[PDB]
Order: C-alpha cells, then sequence, then structure tokens
C-alpha cells in the first residue's frame, strides 16, 4: 500500500496536448526507452478510452553519450493543485541564494519505485508519434511517479526529508533545496571543502536506496542587480553626449532623480555629430550627481510571491547575452550576462536555449518559482529548434518579442 | 479449436449524464419486415441481444435499401448516443503524404471489416446500445435489442477497432522485424521486399496468427486497378501525383467560387511547381460574403494562365528511398513569395511547395527566406522524420553578416550556396559609428492630430534647412517624411538623427519592402547611399534640428 490519492482544481480537467513531430532518430530512441520502462512496470500501453495526452521528446543529457526521455508537463502542473503544509509559516530557503555555493544533484530517478495514485495515472497519457503518420502512435501511461511533473517532488518531500536528515544534523549549516528533479545543496564553505562536501551527501544518499556521475559548479558572487554605469572619456563628441543623454533619460525611469538639463544644454544647437564638444561645469555636477545616484539602489524593490517572474533577454552580438529577471516594470530583483563561449558562436538559436536554462537555474535558487520569459526570437523559429538543445528536466513558460528594444545598448 | 478472447476496452458516459431514449420512428412493413429479417441474422451471430423492457435505453433505427440495390441494410442512429459517449483517443489527426510513402517490392490487402464486427463491446455499456423494431401495424410489443459488439455508425467503434487490431497483430510484427503491416479504415496492408515465394507464407502465417482469435480475413478489399485514387492523389506503382485539378472559367466569380479557386491550386502546389495564389486571393482579406460575383486586378487573372499553363504537362513526384539523401531547394518567386522542391536524386522531386510572405508592415527577402526554411524543415520532419541539406539563392557571406548583426536570435540549419538568380542579398546597412565629414540632418516631423496637418524638415550643421507642410497626415507619418527629405537632400555619406522611436524601429529592422510606399520610397533612398548613420535622441530636451526642427511647431 503505496500512494497517495490526488486531484486537479474545480473545472480542471485533465490535459489533451498535441504531441509535436520527432525526429527518425528520437523516435527509435524513445521506443528503446519505452520498451525498458514497461519492463520494469514503469508505464504501461493504454487502450483508447484514455484521451488525455501530453507531449515528450528526446535528448542527450548534461555531458551525455546516452538518449533520455523528456515529458512536458508544464499544462499537467498548471492543472495541479499543488499540495500544503498544514501549519500557516511556510518558507522558501533564502540561505541557499546567500550561500557562496550551490550544486546541483539530480534525483529524478528515486521516484521510479513509488506507485502513483490509480485515478490520476491516466492523466500521464503521452504519444511516441509514427513518421509521416503512417501507422498509429504508441500510447503508455506512468505507474510510478514521472519525470517533470510537480506533483511529483511533493509526495516524495516529506520521505526525502528522512533520507536528508542523517546530512541535516550532522552538517548543522549546509542547506538543502529541491526543484523538481534536482536538490539543490548550498555551504559557506571552501571549494576543494564544499565539492567533496557533496560526495558525502551523494553517497550516503545510495545507501537510503538509489544519471549521477556529472559535474555542475554554481556560485552567486555577482550584483543582484548590475548598476548602471555612464562612461569616462576625455574629450566628448555631440554623438557621446547624444548617447548618454538618451541613457541617462532611460535611467530616471528607474531613478526619478536623473536630470539631464544641463547635459542637454550643450546639446543645443546643430554641431556635426562627430565634433568635440567641451563640458562645462553645470553639466559636470549634473554628470556628478548623477553617477552618485546610480551607485545606490533602488526604493522599495520588493519581491512578492503574489506576481510572477519575468526574464527578459538580448542578443548583444559575439555571443553575448543581457538580461534582466521582474515582476515590475522598472524594478529589477536581478540582472546578469551571459557572455559564454561554451556554446554554439555559430548558433543563435544554441545560445539563447542555454541563456535561458542558467537564468532559469539562478531564478529558482532565488526564489524557487522559474521566470516567464520574453524571447528576442520568431515563435516558429523557436519551437522549430529549442528542443534539439534542451538538457534540463524542467521547461519554463516564455512569450515572444517581435519589436527590438532600444534599450538593447542601455545595457552592453 | 479453442480461441483467445479479444478483450474489451472499458467504456463510459461524459460526466454525469445517462444513457439516450429516443423514440423509435413509423416505418413501412415492408422494412419491418427486413429489419426483422436482419435482426435475426445478428441474433444467430451473437452481434446482438433480446432484452427485457426492464432497460430503460433506445436508440432509433432506421432501414434503406440503396440505388437500385435491391438489398436492405439496417442502420442505427446513435447521434445522441454519440454525444453523450466519452471522448477517446483520435484516429484521425495528420493524413500521410504520397511523398512519405516507402514503397516494397511485395505488398497484399486483407480484407479485416470482419475482424471489425467481431471485436466485444464493453458490457456495462451493451445497456445503452438497446434499440426497438416496431411491430406490424403497431398491434405487438416491439422486439428489443442491445449490441454486444462495436455498432456501426457508433462513436467509440473506429478507434477500439483499430486498437484491438493493433494490439492482436502486435505480437506477428516483432517476430517478423522485416515486414510492414498498415492498419488504413478496415483493411490490412502487408508488404515486404521479400521473394514472391516467402511473401505468400507470411501472408500464411499472418492467417494462422489471426485464427487464434478466430478472425477468417481473405484478400478481400475488393481488387482494383492503378492507379488507386486515395485521398485526392493518384498512387501509381513508382511514381504518385494529385488527381487532377480543373479550373472554373466563368465571368461570375464569387466568393465561394474563388474561395474554390484557391484549394485546388494550393492542393496542385504540392507537385506542380510555380503556382502563384497572392492575387486571386487578396481582395478576400476584406470580406464577409460568399455569394457575389468578383472583378479581376490583371496580375490576378494573368496568374490563373501561368497556373494553367503548368497544369497542362503531367507532373509526378517520386516515393521515398531511406539510405538515398533529402534534398530541399529554394528560389524567390518575387512579391514575398517563394517556391521549393524537395528531392533525393536531381531531376526527380519527391514533392514540391510554396510559401508567402506573413502579413505584416514592411520585411526583407532574408527572414522571409528563412521562415521559408523552417516550414520546409517542420514539413519535412513531419513526412521523414529529419530535415534535408538546403540549397538556397543566398551568400554564404551575406547570411553570415545578416544574422550576427540580427537583434534576434535566427538559425538556418545545414545548407550550401546555389547561384540561381534571383540571389537573395542584403540592400544596405547603416553606420555603426558617426560618419566624419558627412553632413549632420537633425530631422522632425508632427501632426496635429485634430486638424491632422503637420511639418516635417530638417536642419543641419552645414546651415542647410527645410520644413514642409502636409495635410491628411499622421504623427508618425511626418517623422518619416522627415527622414526621407534628409535622405532626398543629402549627399552619398549622411548622419541622420531622430527622436522617432517609431521610425527607429521600422529602420532598425531593415526591411528592404513596405506597404508604405513611404517607407518604401525610404528604403529607395536607403539603398542609393553610401554611408548612413541613423541615430536617436530623446524628445522635448531641446535637442538639435529636432529642437531648431521642434520650435517650427
Ligand atoms: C491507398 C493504398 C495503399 N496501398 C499500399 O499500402 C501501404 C500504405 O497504405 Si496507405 C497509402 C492507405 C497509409 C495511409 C500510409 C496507411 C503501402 O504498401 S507498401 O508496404 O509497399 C508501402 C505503402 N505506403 C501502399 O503501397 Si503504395 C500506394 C506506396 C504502391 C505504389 C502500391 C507500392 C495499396 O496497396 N493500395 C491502396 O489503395
Amino acid at each position: 500500500i503505496e500512494t497517495v490519492p490526488v486531484k486537479l482544481k474545480p473545472g480542471m480537467d485533465g490535459p489533451k496536448v498535441k504531441q509535436w513531430p520527432l525526429t527518425e532518430e528520437k523516435i527509435k530512441a524513445l521506443v528503446e526507452i519505452c520498451t525498458e520502462m514497461e519492463k520494469e512496470g514503469k508505464i504501461s500501453k493504454i487502450g483508447p478510452e484514455n484521451p488525455y495526452n501530453t507531449p515528450v521528446f528526446a535528448i542527450k543529457k548534461k555531458d551525455s553519450t546516452k538518449w533520455r526521455k523528456l515529458v512536458d508537463f508544464r499544462e499537467l502542473n498548471k492543472r495541479t493543485q499543488d499540495f500544503w503544509e498544514v501549519q500557516l509559516g511556510i518558507p522558501h530557503p533564502a540561505g541557499l541564494k546567500k550561500k557562496k555555493s550551490v550544486t546541483v544533484l539530480d534525483v529524478g530517478d528515486a521516484y521510479f519505485s513509488v506507485p502513483l495514485d490509480e485515478d490520476f495515472r491516466k492523466y500521464t497519457a503521452f504519444t511516441i508519434p509514427s513518421i509521416n503518420n503512417e501507422t498509429p502512435g504508441i500510447r503508455y501511461q506512468y505507474n510510478v511517479l514521472p519525470q517533470g511533473w510537480k506533483g511529483s517532488p511533493a509526495i516524495f518531500q516529506s520521505s526525502m526529508t528522512k533520507i536528508l536528515e542523517p546530512f541535516k544534523k550532522q552538517n548543522p549549516d549546509i542547506v538543502i533545496y529541491q526543484y523538481m528533479d534536482d536538490l539543490y545543496v548550498g555551504s559557506d564553505l571552501e571549494i576543494g571543502q564544499h565539492r567533496t562536501k557533496i560526495e558525502e551527501l551523494r553517497q550516503h544518499l545510495l545507501r537510503w536506496g538509489l544519471f549521477l556521475w556529472m559535474g555542475y559548479e554554481l556560485h552567486p558572487d555577482k550584483w543582484t542587480v548590475q548598476p548602471i554605469v555612464l562612461p569616462e572619456k576625455d574629450s566628448w563628441t555631440v554623438n557621446d553626449i547624444q548617447k548618454l543623454v538618451g541613457k541617462l533619460n532611460w535611467a530616471s525611469q528607474i531613478y526619478p532623480g536623473i536630470k539631464v538639463r544641463q547635459l542637454s544644454k550643450l546639446l543645443r544647437g546643430t554641431k556635426a555629430l562627430t565634433e568635440v564638444i567641451p563640458l562645462t561645469e553645470e553639466a559636470e555636477l549634473e554628470l556628478a550627481e548623477n553617477r552618485e545616484i546610480l551607485k545606490e539602489p533602488v526604493h522599495g524593490v520588493y519581491y512578492d510571491p503574489s506576481k510572477d517572474l519575468i526574464a527578459e533577454i538580448q542578443k548583444q552580438g559575439q555571443g553575448q547575452w543581457t538580461y534582466q529577471i521582474y515582476q515590475e516594470p522598472f524594478k529589477n530583483l536581478k540582472t546578469g550576462k551571459y557572455a559564454r563561449m561554451r556554446g554554439a558562436h555559430t548558433n543563435d538559436v544554441k545560445q539563447l536555449t542555454e541563456a535561458v536554462q542558467k537564468i532559469t537555474t539562478e531564478s529558482i535558487v532565488i526564489w524557487g518559482k522559474t521566470p516567464k520569459f520574453k524571447l528576442p526570437i520568431q515563435k516558429e523559429t523557436w519551437e522549430t529548434w529549442w528542443t534539439e538543445y534542451w538538457q534540463a528536466t524542467w521547461i519554463p513558460e516564455w512569450e515572444f518579442v517581435n519589436t527590438p528594444p532600444l534599450v538593447k545598448l542601455w545595457y552592453q | 479449436v479453442p480461441i483467445s478472447p479479444i478483450e474489451t476496452v472499458p467504456v463510459k458516459l461524459k460526466p454525469g449524464m445517462d444513457g439516450p431514449k429516443v423514440k423509435q420512428w413509423p416505418l413501412t412493413e415492408e422494412k419491418i419486415k427486413a429489419l426483422v429479417e436482419i435482426c435475426t441474422e445478428m441474433e444467430k451471430e451473437g452481434k446482438i441481444s433480446k432484452i427485457g423492457p426492464e432497460n430503460p435505453y433506445n436508440t432509433p433505427v432506421f432501414a434503406i435499401k440503396k440505388k437500385d440495390s435491391t438489398k436492405w441494410r439496417k442502420l442505427v442512429d446513435f447521434r445522441e448516443l454519440n454525444k453523450r459517449t466519452q471522448d477517446f483517443w483520435e484516429v484521425q489527426l495528420g493524413i500521410p503524404h504520397p511523398a512519405g510513402l516507402k514503397k516494397k517490392k511485395s505488398v497484399t490487402v486483407l480484407d479485416v471489416g470482419d475482424a471489425y464486427f467481431s471485436v466485444p463491446l464493453d458490457e456495462d455499456f451493451r445497456k445503452y446500445t438497446a434499440f426497438t423494431i416496431p411491430s406490424i401495424n403497431n398491434e405487438t410489443p416491439g422486439i428489443r435489442y442491445q449490441y454486444n459488439v462495436l455498432p456501426q455508425g457508433w462513436k467509440g467503434s473506429p478507434a477500439i477497432s483499430q486498437s484491438s487490431m493493433t494490439k492482436i497483430l502486435e505480437p506477428f510484427k516483432k517476430q517478423n522485424p522485416d515486414i510492414v503491416i498498415y492498419q488504413y479504415m478496415d483493411d490490412l496492408y502487408v508488404g515486404s521486399d521479400l521473394e514472391i515465394g516467402q511473401h505468400r507464407t507470411k501472408i500464411e502465417e499472418l492467417r494462422q496468427h489471426l485464427l487464434r482469435w478466430g478472425l477468417t480475413t481473405p484478400d478481400k478489399k475488393h481488387q482494383k486497378e492503378p492507379p488507386f485514387l486515395w485521398m485526392g492523389y493518384e498512387l501509381h506503382p513508382d511514381k504518385w501525383t494529385v488527381q487532377p485539378i480543373v479550373l472554373p472559367e466563368k465571368d461570375s466569380w464569387t466568393v465561394n467560387d474563388i474561395q474554390k479557386l484557391v484549394g485546388k491550386l494550393n492542393w496542385a502546389s504540392q507537385i506542380y511547381p510555380g503556382i502563384k495564389v497572392r492575387q486571386l486571393s487578396k481582395l478576400l482579406r476584406g470580406t464577409k460574403a460568399l455569394t457575389e460575383v468578383i472583378p479581376l486586378t490583371e496580375e490576378a487573372e494573368l496568374e490563373l494562365a501561368e497556373n494553367r499553363e503548368i497544369l497542362k504537362e503531367p507532373v509526378h513526384g517520386v516515393y521515398y528511398d531511406p539510405s538515398k539523401d533529402l534534398i530541399a531547394e529554394i528560389q524567390k518567386q518575387g512579391q514575398g513569395q517563394w517556391t521549393y522542391q524537395i528531392y533525393q536524386e536531381p531531376f526527380k522531386n519527391l514533392k514540391t511547395g510554396k510559401y508567402a510572405r506573413m502579413r505584416g508592415a514592411h520585411t526583407n527577402d532574408v527572414k522571409q527566406l528563412t521562415e521559408a526554411v523552417q516550414k520546409i524543415t517542420t514539413e519535412s520532419i513531419v513526412i521523414w522524420g529529419k530535415t534535408p541539406k538546403f540549397k538556397l539563392p543566398i551568400q554564404k557571406e551575406t547570411w553570415e553578416t545578416w544574422w550576427t548583426e540580427y537583434w534576434q536570435a535566427t538559425w538556418i540549419p545545414e545548407w550550401e550556396f546555389v547561384n540561381t538568380p534571383p540571389l537573395v542579398k542584403l540592400w544596405y546597412q547603416l553606420e555603426k559609428e558617426p560618419i566624419v565629414g558627412a553632413e549632420t540632418f537633425y530631422v522632425d516631423g508632427a501632426a496635429n492630430r485634430e486638424t491632422k496637418l503637420g511639418k516635417a524638415g530638417y536642419v543641419t550643421n552645414k546651415g542647410r534647412q527645410k520644413v514642409v507642410p502636409l495635410t491628411n497626415t499622421t504623427n508618425q507619418k511626418t517623422e518619416l517624411q522627415a527622414i526621407y527629405l534628409a535622405l532626398q537632400d543629402s549627399g552619398l555619406e549622411v548622419n541622420i538623427v531622430t527622436d522617432s522611436q517609431y521610425a527607429l524601429g521600422i529602420i532598425q529592422a531593415q526591411p528592404d519592402k513596405s506597404e508604405s510606399e513611404l517607407v518604401n520610397q525610404i528604403i529607395e533612398q536607403l539603398i542609393k547611399k553610401e554611408k548612413v548613420y541613423l541615430a536617436w535622441v530623446p524628445a522635448h530636451k531641446g535637442i538639435g534640428g529636432n529642437e531648431q526642427v521642434d520650435k517650427l511647431v
């Protein structure tokens, strides 16, 4: 006797989501994968009486040579009524984001033993499609807790605790978090230390019964929200003052105090763009006080668990991407940049996907609730290829920008 | 010989609903005579059963001897029950496409409509299947019956029938990785690239396997001679084409009349290269009526001729061969239209297609090429499960310049340049830094929303200035006109300064064709310039010409 019944919200029915076309390579890979999952009772073939469906696809895991099955439960999770504590105080771990280092461990394959509630199982239906629709797709549903479902960790949570307390006692300082298939553990420990620190949890966990041999190390030292900086120059041309006046005007949206009157006054006139204009003292002071306000932080910038987190991304060129997270326009909760040379400098789509993952991971760690992305890319282009580079167990939500912001440069 | 049973699929009615109660029809004695004759055949076969009136439900029975064919056939109307029957997994989504089919040396057709008919129906659901045969003259109680099998016309029959057959065949398919078994409608298609003799064995074997569930299946689907009219196509032994298209020559073209003209030429395009559709289509966006005659932009009636010219020469596509590669070629048809051919060996197409520019104010050739490409990628994955190698009319250097500079993220899969004019190219490029020694034009526009009167003009560092009066204009058009004046009165190198975020946007998208012949004349000016630097500044800070040009009110 091992399952916990579960339902949906009032008027919320199972998912009926279209499977998208897959490559012959991925299908053959999902077939093989899925046969074995059947041999071990993990999932079973279902009849035509099950109408529901969730998309599924295949990937090559982080630092991997083997294919892996990925199921997009985004819709099923929005249909899942999260389970809650019975004492009102409910905390996300702020400490993890405050800790020096955060190591992510994939604890998904643990759920493969724990059974799923019968009256819910029909809801995890999915199809391996055929090529050119010649044959009817091959359908299954889960018998055990599925990777990708968020109501899945909530169940194993008051069970993992048991698996984690033999560590929490021992290392009272460390913080441990959980978002989906992964465990987030951070420590204010020396790297050599913190690193070896994980094998202790990575090992003591197998004793509890328990892929998991790869390395991804993560750190928070940065500015929460990178500060806006103005340039320092000895000679300023009309074009420089203009770009400056531009950047500042944009910043006064965020920092009310930004005045650019004396900086504007020199702009009066109709001089060649490339002409050097000498700075006055009236506008130096204007520039001085402006820099100060820029050093200091936005006032009353509160987070609020009731609204959603929005991540914006800008393609700056040469594999450089800036990005911002927020819930309120002009109220950045965090900024940053991904200028990495690990992804393709020959593939935009590939670079953006990576950008989105890293920004997602950063989000979970700071708030525990991934961001709603605004992509600098035509809808069709993104869905056609993003899956070909996804390496994570979860998937955020995302809209699409179609008009280039003027603010691109103002960030880098 | 004992037979394996065909387990039943649990069926349920919708959320909080109950069986149908539709009173029976008033029939002809003759029909009643028939229905009785028939239901008696069925009773013995087990297909149906007699029931007590204790069973609450009922579904109306119709009867029809059809089209000079003496045979009388029974026909239940489950329309109601259906509407109260749960949803099942859909067998419908998507249509296989000819260019995707993989031929085999040997192919046998087995009729399996009979097995279908032997598929047991869920017990707890049989109840809702009840139906009554009226008695002659109404002098006796009607005969009560409920199905024990999947009733023709019922909602869950095609799915469950297919599903049950998928299951029976599963083991066979496996134990014989060499052959292919397809399931379409009420037939099984068995193909194999095997020795003429061996194939017949494999059939005989299949037959033995299906007999384990007591099903006897004869090569019965009526033998027909190629080509086979399947879903709008002609499937010849080695080639496929669409069934003929013939278009209307009337002068009284109406919305349906044209709506119709679209559906057929588009269909024709998957195989016949170069069929334009824009023109005839253009006036249809601004309509809500489907019943009246329509004029013709000449550019619209000419194309009809082009299509017709293309359509008089038989054109066929091939079937798929997995070893050989997959290749797609794209060409610019002109005017936001494109065309492509997917093939394996040159001068032998699998299929062809077209892509028309999405509706937008302004656009450029590269963006469109890119879209056409994603479309072909998507289609190709659907049909062959892989992306083809692309042969595009665009230089590697142009593509490289474009994407590295484009503000969005964009991507074309493995592709190689093909020197076939018209080449797709970049028409102009804005400088990245101001231009030393080039005249700086501070431009500015404005319109009074009420009066609709504005001014568009500029002032320069060289002292050159100009303000032009306009009527019937917007606070956006004035801004673009101003930029246009600067482009007109400046030399080959020019620095332009606007405050128009709107203008910046349009031009920062680098379109090469627009709807505004205004934005379209600007593009033309841009083409002619050697170096154009476009800068932006904030309004009402009273800066430069926009300020000197701003005070001209
Ligand atoms: C409509 C149709 C199809 N087929 C064949 O069935 C299979 C598919 O069914 Si159909 C198209 C109904 C579906 C929708 C894919 C299930 C088929 O056999 S294969 O194993 O050699 C490979 C196939 N594709 C078809 O062969 Si061909 C038409 C390619 C032929 C020219 C005779 C060699 C017929 O023999 N007759 C038909 O009328």
